[PDB]
């Protein structure tokens, strides 16, 4: 939980997420675009009725319930399989 | 018949319809009047 870098006084609209995505989203993939959600059949091009943002504001303040608080994730994605390793813990050299 | 009465009652009274028992048609929600504010806040005003 991360309270006081996320939050201050009179709010902060800083973060974002999106909800309006023409499709799913694959693993590990990053969709960093700003295209209008296309509802019905229209070509329409920008904000109002039937013309939404894909991604709205993830606005967080001091003051919200714990699920409405600011958590900061970090995932860790490992890849342990059959080729020459990087990081490793603590090792002791015993010779051969 | 909700959307097109003519005695709107007052604030202070708010009348209140039950709506139940049907299939919720939605294109009339959007053609009807050009509108003024259409903030939707817990569904997704598309994905209705
Ligand atoms: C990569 O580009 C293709 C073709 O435009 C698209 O279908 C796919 O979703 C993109 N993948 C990512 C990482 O967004
Ligand atoms: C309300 O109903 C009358 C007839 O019942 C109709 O003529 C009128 O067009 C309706 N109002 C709107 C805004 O369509
Ligand atoms: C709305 O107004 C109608 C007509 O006056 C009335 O029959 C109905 O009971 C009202 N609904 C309320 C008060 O919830």
């Amino acid at each position: 939980n991360s309270n006081k870098l996320d939050s201050k006084h009179s709010g902060n609209y800083d973060y974002w997420y999106r909800l309006f995505r023409k499709s799913k989203l694959k693993p590990f993939e990053r969709d960093i675009s700003t295209e209008i959600y296309q509802a019905g059949n229209k070509p329409c091009k920008g904000k109002g009725p039937n013309c939404y943002f894909p991604l709205q504001s993830y606005g967080f303040r001091p003051t919200y319930g714990v699920g409405h608080q600011p958590y900061r994730v970090v995932v860790l994605s490992f890849e342990l399989l059959h080729a020459p390793a990087t990081v490793c813990g603590p090792k002791k050299s015993t010779n051969l | 018949e909700v959307f097109n009465a003519t005695r709107f009652a007052s604030v202070y009274a708010w009348n209140r319809t039950r709506i139940s028992n049907c299939v919720a048609d939605y294109s009339v929600l959007y053609n009807f009047a050009p509108f003024f504010a259409f903030k939707c806040y817990g569904v997704s005003p598309t994905k209705l």
